[PDB]
């Protein structure tokens, strides 16, 4: 069953293939921070009277 | 692999799949070895990590990989040749 | 115009100012994954492109 | 990675097949990412340079079992993959079951650092899992049309100097790690206790 795709070993390049533009296509995708917004939720009212 | 496909003694079994396990051994670890220089030669930008993690997997090579290939065939050995069944 | 001035287009010009067409990218990678996919169904190198 | 790619056994063919077979992996693990939106970041950046560490060595454990299985009897390398992936799809099956095992607590953190150890959790279920896939149905494709059929039972006669010299090397640290197991099975019983002190 494996084999049966060895057997057509051009599917399995196609397959990477389409890991190399789903993976493009996410990389051109994705947006970019460094740090996953690991903070807990801080609303912070607050306010100001002379 | 070499249990009941191959239903010889454990011993001969286990030197067998040591030598055809043997080469792995050697190329995975200097090729995980040579994969971590970076990360030890590095000074700054995450350095505490690449660097203090990198060399502790890599004395988790060498400590693990150059260690227990002694271990692993005679914990088999001792888990089997000691708690095998009757047969 | 004088210094200081700007301007925008907007509405159905507000889309297009957006884009007015990545279709042709679209209909580029719907190449691709056309070409790969007979690549596939054919199993066959380029054999599909007929 | 490349270099060490090339470097060992010595073929300008062979060991270049799993290479380009490398960072098709780790740009899919952004495509898992893409199921979950999660954004590139330093703290996941440096787990999945950690992980393609762990998917470059899962990449050589597999393409040199198989370039060994086809390797010690030099048969055209059909039926030679298809031992190799009965006994490594065991072992797939294996390493992704157990691996998994391994960070599934890393999934199931509290905390926010907790959350972090989720974001390298997901990094290696990343690369975990579409590493063990393509290596079930891509690897055995890639080393099964493109190699060379090779004699039967070759071990390099004709290669030599120093580098058929280094396997001379190989064989006789072979032979003698061989004297290791029948000594250091006596040292099972005194490295038994040894391996008690050291874990302790």
């Amino acid at each position: 069953m494996p084999n049966f795709f060895i057997d057509r070993p051009i599917f399995a390049w196609v397959i990477a293939i389409i890991i190399m533009l789903a993976g493009g296509l996410a990389i051109l995708k994705l947006p970019v921070a460094q740090y996953p917004t690991i903070a807990p939720p801080a609303v912070t009212i607050s306010a100001s009277y002379p | 692999d070499l249990m009941d496909k191959e239903g010889k003694g454990l011993i001969e079994a286990t030197l067998d799949a040591v030598r055809m396990r043997l080469r792995p051994i050697l190329m995975t670890s200097l090729a995980f070895i040579l994969g971590v220089m970076p990360l030890v030669i590095s000074t700054g930008a995450g350095s505490g990590a690449q660097n203090a993690v990198g060399t502790g997997v890599m004395g988790g090579m060498v400590t693990a990989t150059v260690l227990a290939i002694f271990f692993v065939p005679v914990f088999f050995v001792v888990v089997r040749r000691r708690f095998s069944r009757k047969n | 115009l004088p210094t200081g001035v700007g301007y925008d287009w907007t509405g159905m010009s507000y889309q297009e100012r957006l884009s007015g067409n990545q279709a042709p990218s679209l209909y580029a990678i719907s190449l691709i994954v056309v070409f790969l996919c007979l690549a596939a169904l054919y199993e066959s190198w380029s054999i599909p492109f007929s | 990675v490349f270099l060490v790619m090339y470097l060992f056994l010595q073929n300008f063919r062979a060991t270049l097949i799993p290479t380009i077979a490398v960072p098709v992996v780790l740009l899919g693990t952004f495509a898992v990412l893409a199921a979950f939106g999660f954004s590139i970041n330093t703290l996941t950046m440096f787990g999945m340079v950690l992980a393609i560490g762990l998917l470059v060595d899962d990449a050589i454990v597999v393409v040199e079992n198989v370039e060994r299985v086809m390797a010690e009897e030099g048969l055209p390398p059909k039926e030679a993959t298809r031992k190799s992936m009965g006994q490594i799809q065991g072992a797939l099956v294996g390493i992704a079951m157990v691996l998994s095992a391994v960070f599934v607590p890393m999934a199931f953190f509290g905390g926010s650092t907790g959350a972090i150890y989720r974001q390298f959790s997901i990094t290696i279920v990343s690369a975990m899992a579409l590493s063990v896939l393509v290596a079930l149905i891509l690897t055995p494709a890639l080393c099964a049309t493109m190699l060379k059929p090779i004699a039967k039972g070759d071990h390099g006669e004709g290669k030599k100097g120093f580098f058929g010299w280094f396997n001379r090397m190989f064989e006789k640290s072979t032979h003698h790690y061989t004297d290791s197991v029948g000594g250091i099975l006596r040292s099972t019983g005194r490295y038994l206790v040894l391996y008690l002190i050291i874990v302790v």
